[PDB]
């Protein structure tokens, strides 16, 4: 009937990740309670949608995956990408070595006229960190599961070759996906053959 | 009719909206939960008869490490001889622990005790995450920021509610809640909010109170009676009318997204001397399907 | 027009006291003074002025009513000044002060006397005004009341040094006039042809009339104000916030004015108005009760028609006797508490079954909805604006220029009894009143058919033409400092307990409560504009005991400290208020701004509840702690030291914040090394290290660092 596949895994920070959001110069988005760095699910969803739109090219498949509010063709979002929270194993590893979860990066901007360097501070998530990511795929149609999952594989490949937040053309936000499990939590659909990345 | 306690522990922050995308409410009424349950039943192609005929549920109430919180009764409370501002404490009180519920009905809760109860709630932190929309940038435009008001619960806090019905209704609700863990409740479920895990069990601590008899009845859910019951159930009542609004979340209701008809329901905690049995009203305006608004009454009897 | 004569003779019964203080008894002097003016030579007025005491006092004249009203209201050094009302307020805990007013005015505690030359000047002014400007008539009593308010507010009502001279002449005269009107209505309802036998001939009849339930204490409260004003959307919400607040204020004033016009009473019976609340003193006649019932029904119907459940008005009245107003049996505060409890009971059961059934009887869905307040049951024009919403938008750009508010058959924003409020100047108000009768005009803070309302209308953007186009958004326009808006929510603590129990039982009376209420209302609705002078601040509301300000964040905190100092000066230390200050970006949701600042204020209202919350829940400080221990002790030295730095110390302050947030001893060593490498004053490094070492001083240090960082930013 209706099925939901749970894709849990880890996002490993290859290079310092800055997703904007006391007084800190360009702070990163954090969990309000634990004050831990997070990767908002909206960020991942938007980045994968943009990468898949670049790849395919809105297109119908993007509407099936990330949902559409267009008049007439109201499409439900098949992908629910939850916020990626700072991993507990990464938390223990960073508590060891006396390493902070976030680093401060200092950058210059050399003017094209006066050759004067304006400094700028940003905050990033340290390269050793990992985030527990959780995604739910809704099987609204059984015939498009393979197409949806190959589109997700293409988006994940593009994301692994892209950044996730901040200015990644200047060496920020590189990430890697490790898929711990892909198991059908709702319904009878067989997701054993399915794979991402 | 067997009462089942459903406890919901939330993984990600939740966006419970009142009127805006920036609103960060910590709870939802029985209307939102029942609409989510109906959507889940339609997704799983189950029958809607048990939900629409024999399920009585309460609002989503807070719970923390120490106690479960019930809505504050709208009872006439007496203060000290000259403590006029102390009444404001009872005005700011929203939830009372079950153990301290009866004491509140008997009038043995002072203003300082009410303030202690109000500050003793440890549900969580409400925040406002600022996001952006870069879709117009690719069309020679500008980014459009917006705000989502979320609420993150403390590690041992969450939202509980009580369900009443026969065995078949209870089991169907178990399947519906199991699917709702992964569907999510609230606002941006597809954008990383509302994910939770729920446990359904028996509630002796609540069966002690639900077996209590008294002279007054307290609403545990946002309810309203039909005209015939409203004729005689409104005498000596102390209630609070809430305007239930919103858009219809459905892919087949119409072409574009439209709002549903305005509804008005009594709040949780409203005290009546006559127990009225609500119903499931229709807030649909000539749509493809009938949009349901659950306003049945889950009652808690007490002595004033 | 015997009622009009009684009103004139009760508002001017003690007019001879000023002349007596200007060098027989004050009644003869008042009669002689009023006999100099032809319009005031009416028999009732003169009889009330010169016969209102037992020794001095047609068997049906209004002199008996004036005498008994003066006795009820009241309960010799001519130079004696006016003592501040807060001398006895909370005196059972904070002692009795000796603050007095000098001839807005602040009590200064110093020893002073009223010279007879000042009284001569007042007498000359009264003589000039009674001839050149004032006249008698049914519609001319409001101007007389406003003139009395403008002149006698700071003259003591009684100069006897045996008791406390808290009540001024204006308050005593207004209370006497209100009580006289109520007693006249009561006697007319009971068909009492003879007043001397009913009230005066034996003292037993006087005491028995003191036993009789003659008055009604009426409380009228609005519900839904916060959601109406602040739960709005759109980018133009900041340009309509003050308009919505002013609309609610004027609707409350129109409510009380219709209520008073129903009973043929003046505004002297309006004991208090403000903050969506109103206390009135009506007669206990059957006509009064039917009027109250009809008014409640019609206003409930109008509010359901126009706003449905968005706004509502609850009215609750309690019967009262003369000894209740005089606190002769210690049953004065019980009356007010019972009235408040009846009001809360009314607010509990708000609607009838028919009203709820019609609420749920909806035929068509919301379809289009307004940008602001997200309302859809009302018709929505183009640009997605509701009728009330676009009327409020039209009210602005007229509220910032014109100072007259006209309630007439034609206007912008609807008002009950099929009226409309618009904003015009003198010419517009004159035209509006001449085209159609039953048109009412209000003036804004104008010194003396116009009813003067005291409102806080201080807007900094309106002072400069270029910033007038962008009202509140111009406060984020700055050269240095973070472009943020500060929101200040202030609220007096335990005001209800101050009224009920703060005044000692020996001093509890209707005049004392009226004087205290008038002083608080004058402080909020008039003095806030004077206090906030020269600041980038807009007052959304100021009345009752609450206060809502939106401006530049630094200006907001500085003026919050100034307001705390001025409030301490005004209340003689007997009253304290708590505050919440939030700092938000421009384009931040205004509803979120209001809700979070209210959360901060409620955080400050805990325990001692004399605190200010700053930007979050972890910065709840005291007033002296924030002013001195945070700004005058930590922020100023660090700012002066870091101004010398080339980068202003932004990065070094960021490192200090990073080191301070953590709680490790090795990180204290890192902080010591950073302070050593700061290249600033060694005593300052020692002070900073000591402050970071001490708890409750590390929070202040962090707050000072963050304030300095915000000050030096872009
Ligand atoms: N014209 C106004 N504009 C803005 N704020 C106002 C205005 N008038 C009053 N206020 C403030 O707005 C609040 C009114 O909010 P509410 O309408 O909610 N009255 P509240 O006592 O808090 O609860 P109810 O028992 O009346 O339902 C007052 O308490 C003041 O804080
Ligand atoms: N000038 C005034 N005269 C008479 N009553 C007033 C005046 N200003 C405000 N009020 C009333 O004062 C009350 C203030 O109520 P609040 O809701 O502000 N609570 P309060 O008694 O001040 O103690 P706190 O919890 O704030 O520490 C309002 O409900 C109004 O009815
Ligand atoms: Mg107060
Ligand atoms: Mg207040």
């Amino acid at each position: 009937m209706y099925s939901k596949i749970r894709i849990v895994g880890k996002i490993d920070v290859l290079t310092g990740l800055h997703i904007g959001g006391g007084a800190i110069a360009s702070p990163v988005v954090r969990d309000p309670y634990s004050r831990l760095p997070i990767i908002p699910g909206s960020s991942i969803k938007g980045k994968m949608r943009s990468l898949l739109a670049k790849h395919i090219g809105d297109a119908p498949e993007i509407l099936r995956l990330f949902g559409s509010s267009q008049k007439g063709a109201i499409q439900s979002s098949r992908l629910q990408i939850s916020d990626a929270f700072f991993s507990k194993a990464s938390q223990e590893e960073f508590d060891k070595k006396d390493l902070a979860y976030t680093e401060t990066k200092f950058e210059n901007t050399i003017s094209r006229l006066t050759a004067v360097a304006n400094p700028r501070q940003i905050e990033r998530v340290t390269r050793g960190a990992s985030f527990d990511f959780h995604i739910i795929y809704n099987v609204e149609n059984i015939n498009e599961v393979m197409a949806d999952f190959e589109n997700i594989k293409t988006a994940i490949h593009l994301l692994e070759n892209d950044y996730l937040g901040g200015g990644g053309t200047r060496g920020n936000g590189r990430i890697r996906f490790v898929i711990d499990s892909i198991d059908t939590v709702v319904g009878d659909f067989d997701s054993s053959n399915l794979s991402i990345k | 009719l067997v009462v089942k306690l459903v406890k919901l522990t939330f993984k990600s922050p939740v966006h419970f909206g009142m009127k805006r995308l920036s609103d960060s409410n910590h709870t939802i009424a029985a209307d939102t939960l029942f609409s989510a349950l109906i959507i889940e039943a339609l997704q799983q192609q189950l029958e809607l008869s048990h939900l629409l005929n024999n399920l009585v549920i309460t609002d989503l109430f807070p719970y923390n490490k120490t106690s479960y919180f019930l809505p504050k009764p709208l009872i006439r409370i007496e203060g000290k001889k000259g403590d006029e501002s102390g009444y404001k404490a009872f005005k700011k009180l929203t939830y009372i622990p079950v153990e301290n519920y009866s004491e509140y009905l008997r009038g043995e809760i002072d203003s300082l005790e009410a303030s202690k109860i109000a500050e003793s709630l440890n549900l969580g932190k409400a925040s406002l995450s600022t996001k952006v929309s870069l879709q117009a940038v690719d069309h020679n435009g500008e980014s459009e920021p917006y705000s989502v008001g979320n609420f993150t619960f403390y590690p041992e806090s969450g939202l509980y509610f009580l369900a009443k019905g026969n065995a078949d209704t209870i089991g169907q609700l178990e399947i519906l809640m199991h699917a709702l863990q992964y569907s999510g409740i609230g606002g941006k479920r597809s954008a990383g909010y509302g994910q939770f895990r729920c446990t359904i069990e028996d509630s002796g601590k609540f069966d002690s109170l639900l077996s209590q008899t008294g002279n007054i009845a307290i609403l545990l859910s946002s309810a309203m009676a039909s005209d015939e019951e409203l004729v005689d159930c409104l005498e000596d009542a102390r209630y609070l009318l809430k305007k239930r609004t919103g858009f219809v979340q459905s892919k087949t209701y119409a072409d574009q997204l439209v709002k549903k008809k305005d509804f008005y329901a009594f709040s949780a905690g409203s005290t009546f001397y006559q127990k009225f049995n609500g119903k499931i009203f229709d807030v649909s305006d000539n749509g493809r399907h009938s949009v349901y608004r659950y306003a049945k009454a889950f009652w808690l009897e007490g002595k004033i | 027009n015997k009622k009009l004569e009684l009103m004139y003779g009760s508002l001017l019964h003690d007019i001879g006291k000023i002349v007596y203080r200007s060098n027989g008894t004050h009644s003869k002097i008042g009669s002689q003074f009023l006999n100099k003016f032809k319009p005031f030579q009416l028999s009732g007025i003169v009889d009330s002025v010169s016969y209102h005491h037992y020794k001095e006092l047609l068997d049906d004249s209004v002199a008996y009513i004036t005498y008994i009203a003066d006795n009820i209201a009241s309960g010799f050094d001519k130079r004696a000044p006016l003592a501040s009302i807060f001398n006895v307020v909370n005196s059972e805990t904070k002692g009795l002060a000796n603050y007095t007013y000098s001839f807005y005015r602040y009590p200064t505690d110093a020893k002073k006397e009223y010279t007879s030359s000042q009284y001569a000047a007042l007498v000359n002014k009264m003589t000039d005004d009674l001839s050149n400007k004032l006249k008698v008539g049914p519609d001319s009593f409001s101007s007389l009341l406003q003139w009395t308010e403008s002149l006698w507010s700071y003259i003591p009502s009684s100069t006897d040094t045996n008791q406390v001279m808290d009540v001024s002449l204006y308050d005593h005269s207004k209370i006497t006039c209100a009580i006289a009107s109520c007693i006249y209505d009561y006697l007319t309802e009971m068909n009492c042809v003879n007043y001397r036998k009913e009230l005066f001939s034996p003292y037993e009849k006087t005491k028995q009339f003191y036993q009789e339930d003659v008055f009604l204490l009426v409380s009228l409260d609005m519900s839904g104000i916060q959601d109406f004003i602040y739960n709005i959307s759109g980018s133009k919400a900041l340009k309509s916030l003050r308009s919505r607040s002013f609309y609610l204020e004027t609707m409350l004033e129109s409510l009380v004015d219709d209520l008073l016009s129903d009973l043929e009473l003046s505004r002297a019976n309006l004991l208090y108005t403000g903050g969506g609340h109103a206390y009135l003193l009506l007669p206990n006649t059957e006509r009064a009760r039917d009027v109250l019932a009809s008014f409640e029904g019609e206003m409930k119907e109008w509010f359901i028609k126009i706003f449905k459940t968005d706004l509502s008005v609850a009215i609750a009245y309690k019967a009262c006797t003369g000894e209740d107003l005089m606190n002769s049996n210690g049953t004065y505060s019980d009356l007010w508490q019972t009235v408040s409890r009846k009001l809360s009971d009314k607010k509990a059961h708000k609607y009838s079954l028919n009203e709820i059934k019609l609420f749920n009887s909806t035929i068509h869905a919301g379809t289009q909805e307004c940008k602001e307040c997200l309302r859809s049951d009302i018709d929505i024009s183009e640009d997605s604006l509701c009728k009330i919403c676009e009327g409020i938008i039209a009210i602005s750009n007229d509220l910032r220029d014109y100072s007259f508010f006209v309630v007439s058959p034609e206007g912008k924003v609807p008002l009950p009894r099929n009226r409309y409020l618009s904003v015009e100047n003198q010419d517009g108000a004159e035209r509006k009143i001449k085209m159609n009768k039953e048109t009412r005009i209000y003036s804004k803070n104008q010194p003396f058919l116009v009813t003067n309302l005291w409102m806080c209308d201080y807007d900094f953007s309106t002072l400069n033409p270029e910033t007038k186009k962008q009202g509140i958004a111009s406060y984020v326009n700055r050269e240095v400092g973070i472009p943020r808006l500060g929101v200040l929510r202030a609220d007096i603590d335990n005001l209800g307990t101050t009224f009920i129990k703060g005044i000692p039982e020996q001093y509890r009376s209707i005049s004392r409560t009226a004087t205290l209420s008038r002083q608080l209302s004058m402080f909020f609705k008039f003095e806030l504009s004077n206090i906030l002078k020269g600041a980038r601040i807009s007052v959304i509301y100021s009345g009752g005991d609450d206060l809502f300000l939106i401006g530049a964040w630094d200006d907001v905190i500085s003026k919050a400290l100034v307001l705390r100092k001025a409030f301490t000066r005004f209340s003689a230390g007997k009253l304290t208020f708590s505050a919440g200050i939030g700092m938000y970006p421009v384009k931040y949701p205004i509803s979120k701004m209001a809700s979070e600042t209210g959360v901060l204020e409620d955080l400050a209202k805990r325990g001692e509840k004399n605190q200010v919350a700053l930007w979050n829940d972890s910065k709840v400080f005291g007033w002296s702690q924030l002013e001195e221990q945070i700004l005058k002790e930590k922020m100023i030295p660090l700012q002066e030291a870091l101004t010398n730095s080339q980068e202003h110390g932004k990065s070094f302050l960021y490192k200090m914040l990073e080191l301070l947030r953590n709680e490790d001893q090795i990180n204290i060593a890192r902080l010591a090394y950073l302070l050593a490498r700061s290249s600033l004053s060694e005593e300052l490094t020692q002070s900073i290290f000591a402050w970071s070492q001490n708890k409750q001083q590390k929070v202040e240090l962090i707050t000072a660092i963050e304030y300095l960082v915000y000050q030096i930013r872009e």
